């Protein structure tokens, strides 16, 4: 089967052509005469573009090709202009006219000098790679990829000790040795039918070490599991209910280990999680499941009185991360009671437990995402004591970080 | 489309915030 | 996007040309296909000076265009070169800076691996390693096998132990029941003793054989 057609050009686009030339009353015949001539050159020259196409081993019949089809026809591949003398340009392609349908048709002489140029490509160079060793094609990134019988472990002992030296450099005892092995783990293809053992390793490891707050061990397991994300060939989110937990523990855990001083690390431990936390949120997204999910823990977090303040900086800063319109309707209300807490840490002298610092890092983290949530919703008019309408927290630095942001928007 | 292969991921029929360890001692 | 830019770095350098040449001329705001018009002509002028002049030098049985090439070349194509050391001196004359190029950051990062398996003598030294020692090839493991004497003797006799104790408990439980103590059922239950009609078929009998 096959009803293959001859389809040409329409007779009432010639006749338009025809009239805004000078040649008017132009019979139907002598219309449909046109359109026959110059339907068929335009196949002649598509049947002809397209020995270039082949020739130039490509599937994609570009630009360049009716140029080149063109000059085999003995026809100048000049479309804008024709030269009757031809000698100024003979046969070269001015690489035709870069012009659109949904076109403004006019544009200021200086928007076009003004205008970044585009970045230069890199030039061509040779790498070599494997296809095939001895008959078997490797997993790199150049590739696209009665007694019953004792049974054998689904792994290889090259993929064991594998396995075994991967999570041995990601505990982290040398740095260079954890950032190969988590490249490694960011890019390995086979990686699949070993991910069971991967994530049991990291979801059982940050139970028995929030035992003892283990800084570092939750930070290289943060690492492992940012690794673990971004490799596209592995499927998720069959084990992706082994990686949540983990990372909200992260978050809203206390600090069993030194309250101050790596709570700066703790903040980024708490950084680190809403960031993979948001990530998650954002991939693997089914109706109701997950993300409402995790945001109905946070919320419940907050409200939750009188918390560990270690708990609820991490849960602030998790509410906190999860992207434009969450903190357009969500921190809205709350303004009152963070003041108010903040007030009691100040008021009450007790300065040796960690309450004054988690008071300290959830104010400010609370500010920051209250200017821009104002500095995208409202002019920046009345930027002095307006905000004392809101129990005068940021007020005047708000602004100020308003200004800035505003300063970086005129800098894009 | 209760058969998808979805409905039946364990992160989907798992109670698994039971799991976040919250002051553990 | 990087194969458009590689033609389009050099046409939107030559807009920008032409958008400067317009400025200078007099006109501010033009046509846009006016300028994509102009454009191509430019493009096509470059294009035909290189195919002419390498035309003219290769005709002469040279390879590189001297002078004495392009001033012929300019001659067929209409020019009238004298004109050219006036154009050359204006003041009102612009320069627009070449396309950026992405070469100057050509390579981000480079390094070697260790442990790839070493090369068949059909394979020189020059081409790529073997890739990590588990890529592309895969062995079989087993679990642990305990052959052990002394554990096996502790595990045999211990299992004989336990199913022993758990049989004489639950048939002491389950029937009429004595005690060496008083009232003790829980800790060391005998089996009551019952008489036989005919005792010495259960004693003397033997039971495997």
């Amino acid at each position: 089967k096959l009803k293959l057609s001859n389809t040409v050009l329409p007779s009432e686009s010639m006749k338009v052509v025809a009239e805004s030339m000078g040649i008017a009353q132009i019979q139907e015949e002598t219309c449909q005469l046109l359109t026959d001539e110059v339907s068929y050159r335009i196949k002649e020259i598509a049947q002809d573009a397209l020995k270039f196409m082949h020739m130039g081993k490509r599937q994609k019949l570009t630009t360049s090709d009716i140029d080149y089809a063109l000059k085999l026809k003995n026809v100048e591949p000049l479309y804008g202009f024709h030269a009757q003398e031809f000698i100024p340009f003979r046969f070269a392609s001015g690489g035709g006219r870069e012009l659109y349908f949904y076109e403004e048709k006019e544009v200021d002489l200086s928007d076009i000098i003004n205008t970044p140029l585009p970045r230069v490509p890199l030039d061509v160079c040779l790498k070599a790679h494997w296809l095939s060793i001895e008959g078997c094609q490797p997993a790199i990134p150049e590739n696209p990829p009665r007694l019953k019988p004792r049974s054998i472990h689904e792994l290889s002992v090259e993929q064991q000790l594998y396995y075994k030296e991967i999570t041995e450099a990601c505990v982290g005892s040398c740095e260079a040795k954890r950032a190969e092995a988590l490249q490694s783990i960011a890019t390995d293809p086979g990686l699949y039918q070993m991910l069971p053992r991967f994530s049991t390793f990291i979801s059982e490891g940050v139970r028995v070490n929030v035992v003892q707050n283990n800084l570092a061990l939750l930070i290289y397991l943060m690492r492992m599991v940012k690794a673990l994300m971004d490799n596209p060939t592995l499927y998720l989110e069959k084990y992706v209910h082994e990686l949540i937990p983990a990372v909200m523990t992260c978050i809203v855990s206390r600090q069993l280990c030194l309250r101050p001083d790596v709570d700066n690390h703790w903040a980024l431990r708490d950084f680190a999680a809403r960031l993979v936390a948001q990530i998650c949120k954002h991939f693997s997204t089914t109706t109701n499941n997950i993300q409402s999910r995790i945001t109905k823990t946070f919320t419940k977090s907050w409200v939750d009185e009188k918390t560990p303040w270690t708990t609820r900086y991490g849960s602030i800063a998790g509410l906190a991360e999860l992207g434009h319109d969450v903190i357009k309707t969500l921190i809205l209300p709350r303004l009152q009671q963070e003041g108010e807490r903040i007030r009691s840490v100040l008021d009450g002298p007790v300065l040796s437990n960690i309450d004054r610092i988690g008071a300290d890092h959830v104010q400010s983290l609370l500010l920051k995402h209250c200017a821009p949530v104002l500095a995208k919703l409202r002019p920046p008019p009345d930027n002095q004591d307006a905000y004392r309408a809101e129990f005068g927290s940021l007020g005047p630095l708000l602004c100020s970080q308003v200004v800035k942001a505003r300063a970086q928007a005129a800098l894009q | 489309d209760l058969l998808a292969d979805e409905n039946f991921l364990m992160v989907t029929q798992l109670h698994w915030e039971d799991d976040i360890i919250w002051d553990g001692e | 996007n990087p194969a458009d830019n590689y033609h389009l770095a050099r046409r939107r350098t030559l807009q920008v040309v032409v958008s400067s040449l317009l400025t200078e001329a007099g006109f501010e705001s033009a046509e846009k296909a006016s300028v994509e018009t102009l454009t191509e002509m430019l493009q096509s002028y470059i294009s035909e000076i290189g195919r002419s002049a390498k035309s003219y030098c290769e005709h002469t049985a040279r390879t590189q265009p001297t002078l004495s090439d392009i001033v012929v070349t300019l001659v067929e194509m209409g020019f009238n070169v004298d004109t050219l050391p006036a154009y050359a001196k204006r003041s009102q004359r612009m320069v627009i800076t070449a396309p950026p190029v992405t070469n100057q950051p050509v390579t981000p990062k480079a390094l070697t691996a260790g442990q790839n398996r070493p090369h068949p003598p059909h394979i020189p030294s020059h081409f790529p390693e073997f890739p990590d020692p588990h890529t592309y090839i895969k062995t079989p493991t087993y679990r642990e096998p305990v052959s052990d004497y002394q554990v096996l003797r502790e595990k045999a006799a211990s299992q004989r132990r336990d199913v022993e104790r758990a049989l004489t408990r639950f048939m002491a439980k389950t029937g009429e029941t004595q005690s060496l103590f008083k009232d003790d059922v829980s800790t060391f239950p005998l089996i009551a003793a019952r008489p036989f009609t005919i005792p010495y078929l259960t004693a003397l009998l033997p039971s495997e054989l």
